[PDB]
């Protein structure tokens, strides 16, 4: 590595052999590194780097294809996407500084409760039929051995007061597991899903949890179009409510400790 | 298997042998050695004698090495080496009950060899042994048979042809590894070349082999629990060969390698004739000596103990 | 199981024949070597 | 400058410290309290490292001075002062500047932590991000202070860094026999395994044949199924990667740890716990 | 014969597709680990003994 | 089960899924998927079936004589007497042929048994890499795993194959025993003049580094993004989510950059494949084109000054 | 092949591909081994000694 | 119980059980981690010197 060089053999010869694939790998990665998000937006702060450039040290990659599977579209990457929208306000007309969430930020759908428009449709199986749906149509998927059984269970919120009870879950058929609790609120009286990364157990106390948001927050959550399934598009924009709540279900959250 | 998670507690020991920072650090155990040195004590040295009156050979007839000392000091000499060897068994044990010439009792005609083998050590071999050197205790230590002599290890048991895999059994001698565990016959007997460490960048020069390096690891592993203590003391282990940088200690202990040999090679093997069975190996080979021996995991003997300071006959005449 | 007392019979009559089958190939294969290389 | 689905994330709140003070985004990095903080301490210290460079072990003007990038070295000061500040030349530089290491990597979680505050998302990473902290705390705090020395510390040197891992090593003679630092190694490796297995799984489903589809987690596991038989499971690999990684360097902490502070013979000699046991 | 009498009821509980699979693995295996054992023993037959060592006379 | 989505709270069952249909010539899988309420704890608890064919059988057994070999000998030098073989289990191990032999077959007693139980447990590995390769196509998979794989079996073989026979003599091949190979790494190192100082050997650790790195990331990450379904990855790559959303955004604000969801696995596969690549290399130089790494890095100026506050003679010049 | 009538009956319960495959390459390592294990000690044929060393008319 | 009069407002802000057992804990670690440290040199009254010598003198 040395500026100067005075010696030669065999070690060496193989040696500068690697850091050239592995500059060249590393660009390789690079490329594809930006199959999702670039171009930027704005300017902010000057793209910083040893060397500035355009869009970084590789050129933009070739769009790449994928055939979903049967009864499904395709998907190109990179692609083209259609601006999106900001419900908030700058903070300050400085650039990088953040954006406060206008009205209610536990619905204002940003930042933390903010989540892209996924595919209006549903994920399948490999055969075909809604890959993730609640154990009122799963006739097979039943409570493990032993495991305690959490339909019936009464879904307690962030503030402590219950917020409703579980009338059911939805299970996965592709891969067996609890993905989402179907949740019975009780304000609306509606039915919301709840998600198991939100979802916590108390087996002591036949309860399901949810520091995320309030009992009363559980009201207004994303519903569902089809009860006997849950789509990609409001399956993202479900659990993403809920974090909201990790951010906004209080005051004293957003609010500085120290 | 399991994880260790404390068998031994802190603050340790801590010895700065190389630059700030060069990793070379000695680290040991404050109790044990403690209770090491306090049970591993010498003797105190016998009263001076008057050194005069008429000498060794001058009366006593059958002498053949402590002549040139005088009668008080020779009987003091005689007084030292059985509390030193035979302190159980009194005298009788390289005498017969009366004949104080006598040559009949096998650990007598031994005593004589081990006597010059002795001075030797103190008088040719002092870079090694340094202005302290050596004394029938050091290796006896109060007994007949030094506890720490070794032998030509067998190995593992016979599988009818293919035992020769010599390697796979962890033996007291290398510390508890797995190596072949008996270097001190190929080496502390033998004179099998250590070094294995290419001198020259680039290969087709050193024709060394895997399996030798493996086998000079085994003698250092015993070598270091021997003197009892880690690589880092003799040398900073970047440079396991580069001596410019390796430490004094590393030469020191050089000579010995050899001041061992010369004490298995010109004395302990010769007297095999003599030894009976009971201090025979398996191999028929005589208990030989090692760096355990003296050392007996200390890397100063008895901690810098000098005895033979006090004790004229014990040095070349 | 997965069967009843009709084809469990004859299965084990059949089955037994071939291991006596075994036994007495083997014997006589341990004869013949006994014979050649004495163990013990 | 943001990425095409940034704007609609970069929301206000979310700090521990001072935040609605330092609480904007520089490029495509954040600052807010714990921003700044380790600045104050990367300048501070990665210059001094540079000044290492341009001093030497004994002097500028010396020939051993050197700026080979692998021949720079940083080591502590020595084992004499103990739990006490030597010369900023003779172990001062390492000292402090090991003080700017911590107050990089602690404030760089903590900064990441409000991060995720910000993103809802789960502390994971940060927390996980911590045993590697840890891990340095022991290898500059926690062993040294149990062997009442700041030199026992490594030297901040490319290569310096790896004598210092020989000796240390070689101390306890064959260091490969220690118990926790060989389990440590096994997580290491089967860490690869994961690596080599996970990120190979997916891009093999993703990116299938030629005028195939994308196939689904219905093959994933059958295909692990049919080379060994049973799938560990999609968010278990992630699981059990995250544990891997985090065991891999809590064992080594451990492994290091023990090595003198709770251990001054020879690891391979330790074995013979097992061997002096009353069965053979 | 004697045994066989009853004897006949064991496929009714064990299945004969387990037997017949795990026997030829054992028998095989256990086998193997004869001549192996054995070989490794003084007995062996491949260069123990006779064919006196041809080796040495031919080779040269 | 504390959820950081590290232990599945409540688990359900289904039907035991026995794969999906494979294409003609494949046989049908094999064997009655069970279930563990721990393991799945964990992760999935449904098991098997297993596919075994050709290949696979093939491979299975061959292996399986290497290990039996192995296991025997060990149990061999202890006389047959188990009581002392699980006791120096770990030093007990098949150590390969002397150097009085080179590359000639020896004798089941002097290294005989190391190079057959050697060659049994090559091809069973070059065996399961075809059986792996048989249950990609077979699946309309890719072969990422093979590559990878592959990769891995490259410095396998250069512990025997490339280099050693380059080298030509069996002697410098690393021995079948949990604590003796330990020592054959160890010695390789001795011999070689410390391989800190082999570039190559570096460059392969910032991967056994880099790769328990990343998956600390990327495994945690997916976790922290696990509520916003992150642990989906495949969907994900189809069309992005609001998992990868914002589980990219993090670590650019973090770190500056970022990848993609599909990207990163990308990089992982890179910083774990290429471990090894850097191991076969690192070994496959030594011994053959270096012999003393030490002397190599000093030679291109590599290797650090230290003050000399310790030094010692050389009896050898003096003398 | 006399024992073969009764022997048949094996076809109706075992998957016939099996015995096959498991034993086609049981074979394949049982043959490759053998050659070794004998190969490595009873006659080394292929270098060990007859015929016309190919080290002393070779090497010189 | 002096100051203790108007202390005990503080607790409607810190949680009863909360600092109380993370306390506990405190106490414990700090103990031992003092019985530790005045051991290692100061007064090592497990071995140091009498009334024992029961290893010294007994087992001799
Ligand atoms: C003779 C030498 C000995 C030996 C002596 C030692 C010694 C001595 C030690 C180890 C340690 C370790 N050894 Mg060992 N070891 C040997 C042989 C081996 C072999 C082998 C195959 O032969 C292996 C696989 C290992 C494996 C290991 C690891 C388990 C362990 C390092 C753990 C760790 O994760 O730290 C995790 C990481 C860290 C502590 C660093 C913290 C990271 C920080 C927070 C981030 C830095 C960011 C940076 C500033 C930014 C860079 C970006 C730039 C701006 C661009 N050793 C030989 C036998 N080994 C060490 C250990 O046990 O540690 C616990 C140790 O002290
Ligand atoms: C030890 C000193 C002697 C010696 C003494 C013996 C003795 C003693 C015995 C052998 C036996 C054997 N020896 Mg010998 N052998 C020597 C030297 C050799 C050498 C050599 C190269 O030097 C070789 C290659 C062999 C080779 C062999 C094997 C042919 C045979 C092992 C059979 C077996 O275990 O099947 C494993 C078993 C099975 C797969 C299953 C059971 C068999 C049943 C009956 C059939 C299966 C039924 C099935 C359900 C129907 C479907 C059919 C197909 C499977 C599809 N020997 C030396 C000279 N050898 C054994 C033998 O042949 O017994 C007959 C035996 O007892
Ligand atoms: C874990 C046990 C030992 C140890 C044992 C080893 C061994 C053994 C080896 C290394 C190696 C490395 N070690 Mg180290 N190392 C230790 C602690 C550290 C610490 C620390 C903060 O505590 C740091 C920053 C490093 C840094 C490094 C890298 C220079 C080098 C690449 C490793 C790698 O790829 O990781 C994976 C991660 C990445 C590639 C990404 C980030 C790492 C970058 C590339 C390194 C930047 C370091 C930089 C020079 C520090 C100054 C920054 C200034 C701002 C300029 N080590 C401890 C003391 N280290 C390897 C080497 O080649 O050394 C020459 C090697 O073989
Ligand atoms: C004192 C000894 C030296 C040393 C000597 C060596 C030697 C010698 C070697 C390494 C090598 C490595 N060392 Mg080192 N190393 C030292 C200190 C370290 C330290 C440290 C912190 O101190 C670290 C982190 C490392 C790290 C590393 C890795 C980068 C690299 C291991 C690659 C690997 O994947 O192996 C694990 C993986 C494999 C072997 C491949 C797997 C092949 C297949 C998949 C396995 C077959 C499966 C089979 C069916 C299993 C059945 C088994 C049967 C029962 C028999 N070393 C010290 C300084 N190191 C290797 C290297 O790359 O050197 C350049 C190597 O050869
Ligand atoms: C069990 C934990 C595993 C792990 C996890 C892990 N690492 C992480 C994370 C996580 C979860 C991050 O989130 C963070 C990251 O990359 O965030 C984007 C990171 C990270 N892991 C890193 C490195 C790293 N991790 C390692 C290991 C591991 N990381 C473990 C396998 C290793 C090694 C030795 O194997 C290294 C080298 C960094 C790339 C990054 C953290 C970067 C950071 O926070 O830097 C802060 C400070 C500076 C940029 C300035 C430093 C200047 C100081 C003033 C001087 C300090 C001197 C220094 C001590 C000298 C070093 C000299 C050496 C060359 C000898
Ligand atoms: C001698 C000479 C001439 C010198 C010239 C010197 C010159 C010109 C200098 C000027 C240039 C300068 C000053 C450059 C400075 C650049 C600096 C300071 C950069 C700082 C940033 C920094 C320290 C970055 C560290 C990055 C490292 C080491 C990361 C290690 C892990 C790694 C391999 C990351 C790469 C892949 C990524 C991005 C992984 C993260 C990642 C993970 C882990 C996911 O799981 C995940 C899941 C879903 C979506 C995305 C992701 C994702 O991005
Ligand atoms: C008795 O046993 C029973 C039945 C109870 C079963 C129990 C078995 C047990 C307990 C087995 C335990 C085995 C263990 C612990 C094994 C451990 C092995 C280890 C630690 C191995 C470590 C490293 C091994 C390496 C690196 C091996 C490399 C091998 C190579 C490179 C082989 C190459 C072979 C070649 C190139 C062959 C070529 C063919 C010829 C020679 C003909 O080419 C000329
Ligand atoms: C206190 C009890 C002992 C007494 C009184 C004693 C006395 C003597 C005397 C007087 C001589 C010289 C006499 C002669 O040869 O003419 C002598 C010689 C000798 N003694 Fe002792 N001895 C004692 C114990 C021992 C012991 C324990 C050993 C054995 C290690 C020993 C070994 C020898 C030897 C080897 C010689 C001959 C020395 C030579 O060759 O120069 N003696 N002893
Ligand atoms: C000058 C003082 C010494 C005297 C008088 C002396 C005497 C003896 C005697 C009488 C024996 C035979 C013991 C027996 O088996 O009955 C003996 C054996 C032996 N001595 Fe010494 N010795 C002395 C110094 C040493 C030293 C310094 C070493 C150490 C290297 C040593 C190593 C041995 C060994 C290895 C044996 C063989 C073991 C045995 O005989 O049981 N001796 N010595
Ligand atoms: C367990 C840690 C140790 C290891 C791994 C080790 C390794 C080695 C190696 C590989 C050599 C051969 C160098 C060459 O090729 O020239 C060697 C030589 C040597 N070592 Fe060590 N050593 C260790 C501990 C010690 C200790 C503690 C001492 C000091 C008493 C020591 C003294 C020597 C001497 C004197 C030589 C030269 C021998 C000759 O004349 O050939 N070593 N060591
Ligand atoms: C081949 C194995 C041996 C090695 C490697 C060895 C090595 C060493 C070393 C390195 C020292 C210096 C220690 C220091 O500086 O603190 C030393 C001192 C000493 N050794 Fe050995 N030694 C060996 C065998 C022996 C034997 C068999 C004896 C017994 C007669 C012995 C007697 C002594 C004495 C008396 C000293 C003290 C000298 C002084 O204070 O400087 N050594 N040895
Ligand atoms: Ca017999
Ligand atoms: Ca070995
Ligand atoms: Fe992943």
């Amino acid at each position: 590595s040395a500026g100067i060089t005075h010696y030669i053999d065999a070690a060496q010869i193989t040696i500068w052999a690697f850091w050239l694939f592995f500059f060249g790998l590393i660009i390789y990665l690079r490329r594809e590194d930006k199959r999702e998000g670039y171009p930027l937006d704005s300017d902010r702060t000057e793209r910083s780097g040893g060397r500035v450039k355009v869009v970084g040290f590789p050129d933009l990659p070739d769009p790449k294809t994928f055939v979903l599977p049967h009864n499904g579209g395709t998907v190109v990457a990179p692609r083209v996407e259609a601006p999106v929208a900001v419900n908030a306000t700058p903070f300050s007309p400085a650039p990088g500084s953040p954006l406060v969430p206008n009205g209610d930020p536990m619905l204002s759908g940003f930042g933390p409760a903010a989540s892209p428009d996924r595919p209006k449709h549903c994920d399948l199986t490999f055969e075909g039929l809604p890959k993730i749906v609640p154990m009122r149509v799963a006739k097979e998927f039943s409570i493990a051995e032993g495991d305690p059984d959490p339909r019936g269970m009464t879904v307690v919120g962030l503030d402590g007061e219950v917020a409703g009870t579980v009338s059911d879950v939805w299970v996965d058929r592709s891969e067996p597991q609890i993905r989402y609790l179907e949740v019975e609120v009780a304000a609306n009286k509606k039915k919301v899903l709840l998600p198991i990364g939100f979802s916590r157990f108390d087996k002591k106390a036949r309860k399901v949890k949810v520091d995320a948001i309030k009992a009363a927050h559980f009201a207004n959550v994303p519903t569902l179009s089809n009860p006997d399934q849950v789509t990609l598009y409001e399956e993202d924009k479900v659990c993403a409510y809920y974090a909201g709540g990790k951010l906004y279900a209080t005051a004293e959250r957003a609010g500085p400790l120290l | 298997s399991v994880m260790l998670l404390g068998c031994e507690g802190p603050p340790p020991g801590t010895e700065q042998i190389g630059y700030r920072g060069v990793g070379m650090e000695n680290y040991y155990n404050k109790r044990q050695r403690a209770l090491s040195i306090q049970a591993n004590q010498p003797v105190e040295s016998l009263p001076a004698a008057d050194s005069t009156g008429p000498k060794a050979s001058e009366v006593y007839q059958n002498v053949q090495v402590l002549k040139d000392l005088s009668v008080g000091e020779f009987t003091r000499t005689m007084v030292a080496v059985t509390t030193w060897v035979s302190p159980k068994e009194g005298c009788n044990y390289c005498h017969v009950p009366g004949n104080w010439a006598s040559d009949d009792i096998y650990t007598k005609v031994v005593s004589r060899r081990m006597f010059e083998l002795v001075r030797a050590a103190n008088s040719d071999w002092k870079a090694h042994v340094a202005e302290t050197g050596v004394t029938c205790y050091t290796c006896h230590r109060g007994n007949p048979v030094p506890k720490y002599a070794w032998v030509t290890d067998p190995g593992p048991k016979y599988p009818s042809g293919l035992k020769p895999t010599g390697q796979n059994y962890g033996s007291k001698t290398v510390a508890y590894a797995s190596l072949p565990f008996d270097p001190l016959t190929p080496f502390l007997d033998q004179a099998n070349e250590i070094r294995i460490t290419g001198n020259a960048a680039l290969a087709g020069s050193n024709p060394a082999s895997l399996k030798q390096a493996e086998w000079t690891f085994g003698l250092m592993m015993n070598i270091s629990d021997s003197l009892g203590v880690g690589c880092t003391f003799c040398h900073n282990t970047r440079a396991f060969n580069d001596w410019t940088q390796s430490t004094p200690k590393r030469t020191t202990a050089w000579y010995a390698i050899r001041h061992v040999r010369d004490i298995n090679q010109n004395y302990i093997w010769p007297l095999n004739d003599v030894l009976p069975a009971s201090r025979k190996g398996p191999y028929g080979d005589p208990l030989r000596v090692s760096c355990m021996t003296c050392h007996q995991a200390v890397n100063k003997p008895l901690y810098g103990a000098q005895m033979a300071k006090d004790y004229p006959g014990l040095y070349k005449t | 199981t997965g069967l009843t007392d009709d084809e469990a019979k004859e299965f084990h009559a059949i089955f037994m024949q071939s291991m006596y089958a075994w036994f007495g190939l083997v014997v006589i294969a341990h004869l013949l070597a006994w014979l050649y290389r004495p163990w013990l | 400058a943001m990425l095409s689905f940034e704007k609609k994330y970069r929301v206000r709140g979310g700090t521990l410290i001072g935040g609605d003070l330092f609480d904007f985004w520089v490029g495509p990095f954040y600052v807010g309290f714990f921003g700044v903080v380790g600045f104050c301490f990367t300048l501070l210290g990665v210059l001094l490292i540079v000044w290492g460079a341009t001093i030497g072990p004994t002097g500028p003007t010396s020939d051993l001075q050197t700026y080979n990038l692998w021949r720079i070295s940083i080591a502590p000061p020595d084992l004499s002062y103990g739990l006490r500040m030597a010369p900023l030349t003779e172990g001062g530089l390492w000292q402090i500047i090991t003080i700017c290491a911590a107050g990089a990597f602690i404030s760089w979680a903590l900064r990441e932590v409000e991060i995720c505050r910000k993103l809802g998302i789960g502390f994971h990473v940060p927390f996980a991000f911590s045993f590697a902290i840890g891990a340095y705390l022991v290898l500059v705090f926690v062993r040294p202070l149990l062997m009442g020395a700041w030199g026992h510390g490594f030297p901040y040197g490319i290569l310096s860094h790896l004598d210092w891992v020989s000796n240390v090593g070689y101390q306890f003679l064959h260091f490969h026999y220690n118990p926790a630092h060989m389990l440590a190694i096994s997580f290491f490796f089967t860490n690869c395994l994961a690596l080599s297995m996970h990120g190979s799984l997916i891009l093999s489903v993703t990116n299938p044949q030629k005028g195939e589809p994308v196939k689904t987690s219905e093959h994933e596991n059958t295909f692990f199924r049919d080379i060994v038989g049973y799938s560990i499971g999609a968010l278990a690999i992630h699981r059990l990667g995250l544990f891997l990684a985090l065991s891999a360097a809590f064992w080594s902490a451990v492994c290091i740890l023990i090595s003198g502070p709770f251990w001054t013979r020879g690891w391979p000699e330790w074995w013979n716990w097992w061997l002096e046991l009353p069965l053979w | 014969f004697t045994m066989n009498a009853n004897l006949y009821k064991i496929w009714l509980i064990l299945d004969p597709r387990r037997v017949l699979v795990s026997i030829v693995a054992f028998q095989i295996v256990l086998g193997l680990l004869i001549h192996m054992i054995v070989l490794s023993t003084d007995l062996n037959w491949l260069d123990d003994n006779i064919p006196v060592s041809y080796q040495a006379l031919g080779k040269k | 089960p504390e959820y950081q989505n590290i232990f599945t709270a409540v688990q359900v069952r289904a039907p035991a899924y026995p794969g999906v249909p494979l294409p003609k010539g494949n046989l049908p899988r094999i064997g009655r998927p069970i279930f563990s309420y721990w393991l799945g704890k964990i992760g999935d608890a449904q098991i098997g079936p297993i596919y075994l064919g050709l290949t696979g059988t093939l491979s299975i057994f061959f292996g399986l004589v290497a290990i039996s070999i192995i296991g025997f000998n060990m149990l061999a030098s202890v006389h047959w007497d188990v009581f002392q073989f699980l006791k120096h289990f770990f030093w007990l191990g098949l150590e390969p042929p002397p150097p009085q032999y080179g590359l000639r077959i020896p004798p089941l007693s002097e290294g005989g048994w190391w190079l057959m139980a050697g060659l049994f447990l090559t091809l069973s590995i070059l065996l399961w890499w075809v059986r792996t390769y048989k249950r990609a196509e077979a699946l309309g998979m890719s072969q990422h795993l093979s590559w990878a794989f592959a990769a891995a079996i490259f410095f396998y073989l250069v512990l025997g194959f490339i280099r050693p026979v380059m080298m030509g003599s069996w002697a410098k091949a690393v021995p079948f025993g949990i604590f003796p190979h330990l020592d054959w790494t160890a010695a390789f190192s001795i011999r070689y003049g410390n391989l800190y100082y082999n570039p190559f050997h570096m460059l392969s650790i910032a991967f056994l580094y880099g790769s328990a790195l990343l998956f600390a990331m990327h495994g945690a990450t997916i976790l922290s993004v696990s509520r916003f379904g992150g642990d989906r990855e495949i969907d994900q790559i189809t069309h992005r989510g609001t998992a990868a959303e914002r589980a990219a955004l993090f670590w650019r604000w973090t770190m500056g950059f970022n990848v993609t969801m599909e990207s990163i696995h990308r990089w992982a596969w890179w910083c774990a494949v290429l471990t090894v690549i850097t191991a076969g290399i690192g070994i496959l130089l030594s011994g053959t084109v270096v012999d003393n790494w030490y002397l190599w890095a000093v030679k291109h100026g590599m290797a650090p000054a230290y003050p000399e506050v310790v030094t010692a003679v050389n009896p050898y010049e003096t003398a």
